[PDB]
């Protein structure tokens, strides 16, 4: 437990990592999370939105 | 009669494998230590779920009687093993107040704890574990069967030993699976501060 | 890298220019074999109408 | 009904199909087409339910009876068991990476080398270092001064009919 402020850089990094990825799973608003989805489903007008 | 729900009522919420993970799934399961209806006859209501149990020897228990008018008027499910297979249909029928028309389904194939979770289309999770008074401990429930029937439900019953009628509620749990993808233990996200 | 760098000569260094990427090259797909058929023998194949 | 009419008074048996669609989760589907199994190509899958990009390949894990996917500890999906015959199949998102460009100076000499990053160098005289693919220089044994740094120990200069080394 000595060694805390190298696991803290190694740890900060890692969550960062993390969070920007799991911020793919978000919808922000519109119809589904995936791109192909909305482009097959909903029609290129709508899907440009 | 009442009993105490120590840690039961666990099922794999989906089809997905992970390993020596922890996951936390928010959906309906049982809560921790809960109130549990001692039983040894009666119509139930269907809130929202079920944790059927039992601790059977000789096979009382039988079969499920679901539905909303649980009579001729609406369509009942039915679950019934005769000692030859677990005839399923979901003809409307006319029910009798003590058992032991169209047909949009139909199928035709104390030391036993068989415990169930029904809920809604369709679906239902089971496990049959041996024992030897609700037993302490820990056991997942895996998913069997998922029926796609669209009836509509708000009340069961029961054919014919003992059982027990949990009420399933919309919890977050943190599940543990393991490295074979089985869980292995749960903490119920809201029971107390330190599991908070 | 004249390009990217908006110039006519370039300093000796290491500069990055574009994204190798390689591209998929067929699609796939997959169903459980299809099995449960709908009885239309005992429709049109019917002894009596 | 005489056997000998016309076809205007003979027999004809009719059947009419009625589809009807009312908002229940439509049990009678038809039959889906179902491709060959192809690996070790970036190919563009589609599984029973999930699509996606990558590049199959036959596993070790073991799934439960009634389990279909895997997951990583990130949540992306990275094992499918095949709906077809049951064998688990790995998915390894097919190679990219950036592309840097070694060079001296245009003052003195037009010739440059390319670093592919991050690729086993049999994707694409031709290097395979620990930091990637390196095409267009020669590989010495000596150890000098670095003069262009690439990555992991390794650099490059441009000397003795000179070239480039690594
Ligand atoms: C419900 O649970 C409490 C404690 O959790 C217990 O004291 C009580 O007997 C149970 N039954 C009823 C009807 O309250
Ligand atoms: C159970 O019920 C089904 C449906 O009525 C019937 O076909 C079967 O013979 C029954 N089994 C026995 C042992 O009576
Ligand atoms: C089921 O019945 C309840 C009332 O008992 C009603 O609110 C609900 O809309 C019904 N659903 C269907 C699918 O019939
Ligand atoms: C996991 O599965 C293997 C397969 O046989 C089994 O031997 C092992 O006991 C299981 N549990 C653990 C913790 O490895
Ligand atoms: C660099 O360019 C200048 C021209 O501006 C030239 O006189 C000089 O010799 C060049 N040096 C080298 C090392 O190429
Ligand atoms: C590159 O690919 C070849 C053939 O697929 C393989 O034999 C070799 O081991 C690969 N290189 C590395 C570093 O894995």
């Amino acid at each position: 437990s000595a060694l805390g402020k190298l696991q803290d850089v190694v740890n900060q990094n890692a969550q960062a990592l993390n969070t920007l990825v799991k911020q793919l799973s978000s919808n922000f608003g519109a119809i589904s999370s995936v791109l192909n989805d909305i482009l097959s489903r909903l029609d290129p007008p709508e899907a440009e939105v | 009669a009442y009993t105490n729900s120590f840690t039961r009522g666990v099922y794999y919420p989906d089809k997905v494998f992970r390993s020596s993970v922890l996951h936390s799934t928010q959906d309906l399961f049982l809560p921790f230590f809960s109130n549990v209806t001692w039983f040894h006859n009666p119509v139930l209501p269907f809130n929202d779920g079920v944790y059927f149990a039992s601790t059977e020897k000789s096979n009382i228990i039988r079969g499920w009687i679901f539905g909303t008018t649980l009579d001729s008027k609406t369509q009942s499910l039915l679950i019934v093993n005769n000692a030859t297979n677990v005839v399923i249909k979901v003809c409307e029928f006319q029910f009798c107040n003590d058992p032991f028309n169209n047909c949009t389904f139909e199928y035709v194939s104390f030391k036993n704890l068989r415990e169930f979770v029904f809920k809604n289309y369709f679906k239902i999770y089971s496990k049959h574990t041996p024992i030897n008074d609700l037993p302490q401990g820990f056991s997942a429930l895996e998913p069997l069967v998922d029926l796609p029937i669209g009836i509509n439900i708000t009340r069961f019953q029961t054919l014919l030993a003992a059982y027990y009628v949990g009420y399933l509620q919309p919890r977050t749990f943190l599940l543990k699976y393991n490295e074979n993808g089985t869980i292995t233990d749960a903490v119920d996200c809201a029971l107390d501060p330190l599991s908070e | 890298t004249k390009c990217t760098l908006k110039s006519f000569t370039v300093e000796k260094g290491i500069y990055q220019t574009s994204n190798f990427r390689v591209q998929p090259t067929e699609s796939i797909v997959r169903f459980p074999n299809i099995t449960n058929l709908c009885p239309f023998g005992e429709v049109f194949n019917a002894t009596r109408f | 009904f005489q056997p000998t009419n016309g076809v205007g008074y003979q027999p004809y048996r009719v059947v009419v199909l009625s589809f009807e669609l009312l908002h229940a989760p439509a049990t009678v589907c038809g039959p889906k087409k179902s491709t060959n199994l192809v690996k070790n190509k970036c190919v563009n899958f589609n599984f029973n339910g999930l699509t996606g990009t990558g590049v199959l390949t036959e596993s070790n894990k073991k799934f439960l009876p009634f389990q279909q996917f895997g997951r990583d500890i990130a949540d992306t999906t990275d094992a499918v068991r095949d709906p077809q015959t049951l064998e688990i199949l790995d998915i390894t998102p097919c190679s990219f990476g950036g592309v840097s460009v070694i060079t001296p100076g245009t003052n003195t000499s037009n010739q440059v080398a390319v670093l592919y990053q991050d690729v086993n160098c049999t994707e694409v005289n031709v290097f395979q270092t620990r930091a990637g693919c390196l095409i267009g220089a020669e590989h010495v044994n000596n150890s000098y001064e670095c003069d262009i740094p690439i990555g992991a120990g390794i650099c490059a200069s441009y000397q003795t009919s000179q070239s480039i080394i690594a």
